[PDB]
């Protein structure tokens, strides 16, 4: 009865998400990565 | 209403980016203009309430 007098009992709908993309930035000197990717480049340094 | 409707998909298109609010802040404007065009200066209620429902 509801639906067919233009009235409703509750309802609900939204949309979904997509795809969003960020990142970060470096920084020279007094830099922007951290002492474990300091680490890591000792590593990789003498990996390559 | 289609509003509604156009609220979530553009809520959809719109949430991968970081500042939608300005975009919706210059998206209004037109309305305003469209407004002023159907209706006088002397209906500025009317017009409140299509500012209030947008």
């Amino acid at each position: 009865h509801t639906l067919l007098a233009s009235g409703e009992d509750a309802l609900d709908f939204t949309q979904e998400s997509e795809t969003s993309y960020i990142s970060e930035s470096g920084a020279p000197g007094r830099s922007s990565l951290d002492n474990v990717e300091m680490a890591y480049a000792r590593q990789m340094y003498m990996y390559n | 209403s289609p509003s509604f409707t156009e609220d979530i998909t553009l809520s959809a298109v719109m949430l991968q980016e970081e500042d939608p609010g300005e975009a919706a802040t210059m998206s209004m404007y037109p309305d305003f203009l469209k407004s002023f065009l159907e209706h006088p200066s002397s209906a500025v209620f009317e017009l409140i309430e299509q500012y209030e429902a947008t």
